[PDB]
């Protein structure tokens, strides 16, 4: 793996949390990575004479680079605060061998996170409220990804007999051949496991 | 033929013109104006003098002499460009519509009472305030004719803008003038007639006012109701022994 | 990047809990038959002299309270459809969809339209399919609004339409602006967000 | 006394935190422009704070005077020991380009902290050192040397000399050192033998720039500015109002033909008629007029002014066209900018007016530069109509060998002449049309002491006064030594805030007796 | 997505310069900066080309594809098939944008690029529009745009999206 | 400031204290030493230095340096990008393009 394979994947990381209407799969491996490479980076920068045009490009790639990693962890935050009820009641009930959702920072972000809305919605107002009406679900009050958005993506890899519209038999042509290359429009839900293994890319 | 020529510079105009320095950024003016307004259902746009001058100024110069021809010349490159900005139109839309083009100018206003007859035939920028107006009749523009003995049919004829007629052939290539006007057969647009008055401060001393026929048409109808003070941008022209009206036909107003 | 991100409405049969828009669109009033008595609630009938609400009267119940007290069993409340949703109105809307007012008709009608569906009725399929075909109508005319109207007073435009397809001009509008400004080089400002300058006004 | 640029100035302040300290003026403006270039280039760290009078410089200069060492001044701070006011530090070093001429001497003998980058071919009379610093002999050389206020070379020519020592010089350098040339002439603070030498200079750095060449310049875009030389017309801001309202609001043409009075009307009628332009095209809009006539204009205008007693009617000078539409002249972007500077609707935030008037000089706020042109024309009516009224009610008395007069309050645009530039402009125009009107002799080699209601609450008045006409003056000004001595004599309060000593502000209880030792002293 | 970030994806193409300065090889994180020798070509990510071209220190070369009679072709290729053509580039417009803008006295002919380049991104997003009227019509749930650029696709997403999901709420309800 | 915290409950405040400690909590767990700060670098990075321009007296500004820039309304610093966009989305600079 060359750095620049680690800055490619980077970008897809980013592009691919972008359009996704869930919370995508953790990649804290890259993200150490690159922060490695730029603190090093840094001081190498520190290093150097003043007065050098070196100077002004490694600068002025650190900061290209910051940007897109500081925008993924921002939009997987966001995604976390809007559905911290469902990812959370889904990383208690994970399973071995299925691959983590959360970064450790990221779960205890959440904990606290829920513990600080339910601390504040009980003292305001759960309080002062009739005895039988004291307890609120979060679990079916915050509201959950909306997985049947349509998206728009590029194929990688050639994937065959894609069913669209699993449900209803309206659809004049229901099997897809995706080539390699090829762009099209479709919903998420039918090629979730295709953006998950790495086959097709959310552009 | 040189109408082919001027045409095209007139094509070239709409296509080439873009307004912005290289610090900002560029953008095309007429044609983005000519998608959009196509787009939204609108069609008509609003060209201004000073930017035909500064890319072509015999162009410019041409308008402001003989603005029938250059005008209709014009309205065609109108046509023209608008049609190829959005080519893949959908279903049923392949048709192009016609565009009409009204003009504007920063030029200082004339008056009614300085428009000598030297000036006839030439654009002209005349102040004023409308006190009537008429309901919104139909001038056709495309007209099918048919003879009433052989049925011969000679179609797509075309009538000039404005209060101008179309004499009607004699002989039918059946009697003399053997040819009617099929009804169905005709295209026709709105039309409307006003008044202008001559502003209530360049009225000398001791004179009532002056009036002055206007046309409109097209998009130009039902935008100015009596009351209002309008400066009119229109073309100057003809409807006792010689004596003939005359009227402006309209291009232009900008209701203040 | 926009600051402020409230709680969108949940289109369809089922609302959001923390959604406002949703908690005023239940508000609407839904014409309603007590099917049996409210015994001690005839207070809330000003007009009616008895304590208690007599069985068989009518009264145009807010859509939150229908939906919670109706059961299939229908013994405890019945519903009748608005006006807007009978034959009537049904057929004129399949006449011509963008000539009507959806915003005097109702300021959320695909929404109240859909959760008309929770109260069984015969004629479901057809509410569904007007709803449906009205949208799929008046797609092409919000869209050639939205997109093409640069520098114009988009009130004229707006003022016939519902929330959810205002909220599609809106994010057509936006998307327009874009381009426009990135094609005119001013999207290369670094410049403070909308709420910090409301505030400033203030 | 700075002989060389590429290394005992920039490379000096590269790595450094530079203060610009920018006076209100044209030329000033137009070295910023040129001096931020270069520095934006360099990724070189600067802060611009504006300057307006001695008082506030010294305060700018205190507020600032532990974050920075390096300080570059321009168009300010040459003529009087900075030394001494400042009271700077070893460290600091002080980079001075200014215009004025009577430089002073502590500053010009000095190597701690006065660097001067002003040229030394220029025609500067250094007294001997020795004579001056080692009795009556020293006073005998200041009296000789300081006795007047002549202005130097421009500022921006100097930036865009150091740009091309570097080669970073490009179109909108040389934009910006033409128009600050065309301030300096516009102002009438250079001779015009030195004006056409610059311009020659100018003109060569156009020509090597504009390298023309077949198929080069042609496949070359639209929209890339292309600065040419022109000779032409000596008329004010024609291409944008009318021709009849330029040629009765400028100055040579007013002047000449005394069109304050009838019979100069009558001329005036005469002229045009002369040149055979229908009176309804000369009054349109120039860019509204027929293509017929503006074919030969320049031609015919040059030869019915010349049977009319008009000579000196086409000047040199250059233009500019970047883009389709977009095509003005130096002396336009001068009187735009110059307006910007100082308003009095827009007396409020006087600092914005400093950067609404540095914004409009960039090729993205052409917006501000038709305000600012529009606002031109206004002052030039305004001043026409103040000298107009003037002269016809004769109000302006010989009192002695200089002339005086006093603007009331109640005049109508009076505000407008508050402001220092305003002032002198009205007092220039004033003086050559007087004496183009006057047929006394002796009256028409003499100077002008123009007043102005400075400030009512404070009965203060601003007074200014510029040297006699002639038919080539050297533009030599010794009313502000005159003033000082007067305002010593008669124990006068004036102030002299301003870096130019010929305007000083100056009481209305002090001023009768300030003109009587006035009168004394110039007899 | 907003416009500036797709700009953002379209300043790392390759273009080459030609520098006046003298400089060794630079060890990015990305790649290997080639040598700097003055009046000598060198490959450089379009975001350094625009910054030396700001700076007055390089001279930008033409892309190959920016010739009037490549251009001419392609658009005359565009104006003829139905669906979508492939593009001398991914990010033909932010290329010609910023290229013409920053750097035109190099370029030469550039009006007339501009003026072809704008030709093709109309047609194109005329294509577009028909393509999301015709999906919208017909109640599709499945469309195959091929060879369609990014900026393109940025014009109408966020709205064509959301119009797709609120069509899909509204058509399977009663199940 | 001030003025929008006179609007805010106590509970609401504690709230808000609890964020921003819990935000802090996890920048700083991100990577070696400092963590990186999401809120900054909210926009795609076009250069280095920016010239900015005051709206409002803000007192002194100080940099790494250990030099403070005296912030008086209209007045232009030449700063680099990283140490104003901070300034400038708050409303205390303005960006100022040729
Ligand atoms: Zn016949």
């Amino acid at each position: 793996l060359t750095p620049a394979e680690l800055i490619n994947k980077l970008e897809e990381a980013w592009l691919n949390e972008k359009f996704a209407p869930e919370l995508l799969e953790s990649k804290s491996e890259v993200v150490e990575c690159v922060m490695e490479q730029l603190n090093h980076m840094e001081q190498n920068l520190h290093r150097a004479k003043p007065g050098d045009l070196k100077i002004s490009f490694h600068h002025m790639e650190i900061e290209r680079i910051r940007y897109m990693l500081s925008s993924y962890l921002r939009s997987r935050m966001l995604k976390i605060e809007k559905f911290f009820p469902h990812i959370l009641e889904k990383e208690k009930s994970r399973g071995e061998g299925e691959p983590p959702h959360l970064s450790p920072e990221e779960f205890a972000f959440a904990k606290e996170y829920m513990t600080n809305t339910e601390t504040l919605l009980k003292s305001v107002a759960l309080r002062h409220m009739p005895p039988n009406l004291q307890t609120v679900d979060l679990l079916k009050s915050v509201p959950k990804p909306n997985l049947d958005s349509f998206v728009f993506l590029r194929v990688k890899e050639e994937q065959n007999n894609i069913l669209v519209e699993p449900e209803t038999d309206e659809q004049s042509e229901y099997a897809i051949d995706m080539e390699v290359g090829s762009q099209h429009l479709i919903r998420y839900r039918t090629i979730a496991p295709l953006v998950a293994s790495g086959a097709v890319k959310l552009i | 033929a040189k109408k082919s020529q001027l045409k095209k510079r007139f094509r070239e105009f709409l296509r080439q013109y873009r307004i912005g320095t290289d610090r900002t950024g560029f953008t095309f003016k007429y044609r983005d104006e000519l998608k959009r307004h196509y787009n939204l259902g609108e069609y008509w746009i609003e060209v201004e003098m000073e930017d035909l001058a500064s890319f072509d100024e015999d162009l410019a110069d041409y308008l402001y002499k003989q603005p029938t021809e250059h005008l209709q010349l014009l309205e065609e490159a109108a046509q023209e460009v608008a049609d190829e900005v959005t080519r893949p139109r959908p279903a049923g839309e392949e048709t192009i519509q016609e565009i009409q083009v009204m003009l504007r100018s920063d030029a200082n206003p004339a008056n009614i009472r300085s428009l000598k007859s030297e000036q006839m035939s030439h654009l002209v920028k005349i102040p004023g305030i409308i006190i009537a107006a008429t309901a919104v009749r139909a001038k056709a523009t495309k007209i099918s004719i048919q003879c009433r003995s052989c049925r011969n049919t000679i179609g797509n004829i075309a009538v000039r803008p404005g209060l101008e007629g179309y004499a009607m052939p004699r002989k039918c290539n059946c009697p003399l003038d053997p040819y009617f006007i099929i009804p169905d057969k005709c295209k026709c647009v709105d039309f409307q007639t006003l008044k202008l008055q001559e502003s209530p401060d360049a009225v000398p001393h001791g004179e009532l006012p002056r009036h002055m026929q206007l046309y409109c048409d097209r998009y130009l109808c039902d935008k100015v109701v009596p009351g209002n003070r309008v400066t009119i941008m229109g073309i100057y022209s003809i409807r006792g022994v010689g004596i003939r009206s005359s009227y402006i036909r309209v291009v232009g107003i900008q209701v203040d | 990047w926009e600051p402020y991100m409230p709680v969108e409405p949940g289109l369809g049969r089922e609302e959001n809990f923390l959604s406002l828009e949703d908690l005023l669109m239940s508000q609407e009033k839904l014409p309603c038959c007590i099917e049996s008595g409210f015994p001690r609630l005839g207070f809330l009938d000003k007009g009616g002299d008895s304590d208690s609400i007599p069985e068989g009267s009518k009264m145009e119940l807010p859509l939150w309270l229908a939906k919670g007290l109706y059961d299939n069993k229908r013994r405890v409340l019945s519903v009748e459809l608005p006006k807007i949703y009978r034959e009537g109105w049904r057929t004129v809307f399949s006449a011509d969809a963008n000539v009507v007012d959806l915003h005097k008709m109702g300021p959320h009608y695909y929404g109240f339209g859909s959760q008309l569906l929770n109260f069984d009725s015969p004629e479901n399929p057809e509410i569904a399919k007007t709803i449906l075909q009205t949208f799929v109508g008046r797609f092409r005319r919000i869209m050639d609004s939205s997109q093409n109207a640069y520098n114009e007073d988009t009130s004229g435009l707006v003022a016939r339409l519902d929330e959810l397809e205002r909220s599609l001009f809106r994010a057509g509008q936006r998307g327009l602006n874009a381009f426009q400004s990135w094609e005119r080089g001013k999207a290369a400002q670094i410049t403070a967000s909308n709420l910090v300058q409301n505030y400033k006004k203030r | 006394f700075v002989s060389d640029l590429r290394k005992e100035f920039f490379d000096v302040i590269v790595t450094e935190r530079v203060l610009l300290l920018v006076a209100p003026d044209v030329d000033a403006l137009c070295a910023c422009k040129i001096l931020q270039a270069l520095f934006q280039c360099d990724h070189v760290q600067y802060t611009l704070v504006p300057v307006s009078g001695w008082q506030e410089l010294e305060t700018l200069f205190l507020e600032h005077k532990e974050q920075f060492r390096y300080f570059v001044l321009i168009n300010c701070g040459a003529n009087i020991d900075l030394l001494e006011t400042l009271q700077p530090q070893e460290e600091a070093i002080f980079y001075i380009c200014d215009t004025h001429r009577p430089i002073d001497v502590v500053n010009i003998y000095n190597d701690s902290q006065v660097k001067l980058l002003i040229r030394q071919d220029d025609d500067l009379e250094i007294p001997a050192y020795d004579d001056i610093f080692n009795e009556a002999r020293r006073r005998e050389i200041i009296f000789d040397y300081e006795q007047y206020e002549y202005h130097g070379t421009s500022s921006a020519m100097m930036m865009f000399e150091l740009a091309w020592i570097m080669s970073k010089d490009s179109n909108d350098m040389l934009w910006w050192a033409i128009v600050g040339l065309t301030d300096q002439w516009v102002q009438d603070r250079i001779t015009q033998m030195k004006y056409v030498t610059d311009v020659g200079t100018l003109q060569r750095h156009v020509s090597r720039h504009n390298h023309r060449n077949e198929d080069e310049e042609n496949s070359l875009s639209i929209d890339c500015m292309r600065i040419a030389f022109e000779y032409d017309l000596r008329l004010s801001l024609y291409q944008h109002w009318s021709l009849y309202e330029s040629i009765c609001n400028s100055c040579y043409t007013s002047a000449t033909l005394k069109l304050w009075s009838l019979q100069g009307q009558k001329k005036l009628q005469e002229f045009l008629a002369d040149m055979g332009m229908p009176l309804k095209q000369v009054k349109q809009k120039f860019n509204s007029m027929d293509i017929s006539l503006k074919e030969n204009l320049r031609e015919m205008l040059e030869e019915s002014a010349n049977k009319f007693g008009m000579k000196d009617v086409r000047v040199q000078t250059f233009s500019v066209q970047f883009g389709f539409k977009n095509k003005f002249l130096a002396s336009d972007i001068v009187f735009a900018v110059l307006s910007l500077l100082e308003n009095t609707e827009r007396d409020e935030k006087g600092t914005d007016n400093f950067i609404k008037a540095l914004d409009s000089l960039s090729r993205s706020n052409l917006d501000k530069l038709h305000t600012g042109l529009e606002m031109g024309k206004k002052l030039l009516c305004a001043i026409q109509q103040t000298v107009a009224s003037c002269i016809c009610t004769n109000l302006i008395l010989s009192q002695g060998p200089f002339l005086y007069c006093y603007l009331m309050e109640g005049t109508p645009d009076v505000k407008m002449f508050s402001n220092p530039i305003s002032l002198c402009l009205l007092c220039k125009y004033l003086l050559k049309s007087f004496v183009c009107s006057t047929k006394n002799k002796r009256c028409k080699l003499l100077p002008l002491v123009l007043a102005a209601p400075l400030d009512a609450e404070k009965g203060t008045v601003i007074m200014v006064g510029i040297p006699p006409e002639a038919e080539s003056s050297d533009k030599k000004n010794f009313f502000g030594r005159a003033f000082e001595k007067a305002a010593e004599s008669t124990s006068s309060r004036t102030l002299h805030n301003h870096f130019d000593m010929s305007i000083i502000e100056l009481r209305t209880e002090d001023r009768s007796k300030f003109l009587d030792a006035l009168i004394s002293l110039l007899s | 997505m907003d416009a500036s970030e797709v700009e953002f994806l379209a300043e790392k193409e390759q273009v080459t310069v030609i520098p006046n300065f003298s400089l060794d090889k630079v060890y990015l994180i990305g790649g290997d900066l080639g040598p700097f020798n003055p009046s000598l070509p060198v490959e450089v990510p379009l975001w350094l080309a625009i910054n030396l071209k700001q700076r007055q220190k390089c001279r930008i070369v033409p892309p190959e594809w920016m010739d009037v009679e490549k251009l001419e072709a392609i658009r005359d290729q565009e104006r003829r098939e139905e669906t979508f053509t492939p593009m001398p580039s991914p990010y033909y417009m932010e290329l010609t944008k910023l290229l013409l803008n920053h750097a035109a006295d190099n370029i030469p002919k550039a009006d007339e690029i501009r003026t072809l380049v704008k030709d093709t991104w109309d047609t194109r997003i005329a294509k577009l529009r028909l393509s999301a009227d015709s999906f919208v019509k017909g109640q599709e749930a499945h469309a195959k745009l091929d060879n369609l650029t990014l900026m393109e696709i940025n014009t109408i997403g966020t709205f064509f999206t959301e119009s797709l999901n609120h069509m899909y709420k509204l058509r399977t309800s009663l199940q | 400031p001030s003025a929008l915290r006179f609007h805010m409950s106590t509970e609401e405040m504690d709230w808000f204290n609890q964020y921003k400690r819990s935000l802090a909590t996890y920048m700083r767990s991100l990577g070696g030493e400092e963590g990186l700060d999401i809120t900054q670098d909210m926009k795609p990075p076009k250069s280095l230095y920016i010239e900015v321009r005051c709206l409002r007296d803000y007192g002194e500004f100080e940099i790494d340096d250990g030099t403070t820039i005296l912030l008086k309304k209209n007045s232009q610093h030449f700063l680099p990008r990283w140490k104003c966009e901070q300034l400038i989305r708050q409303g205390v600079l303005e960006h100022v393009l040729s």
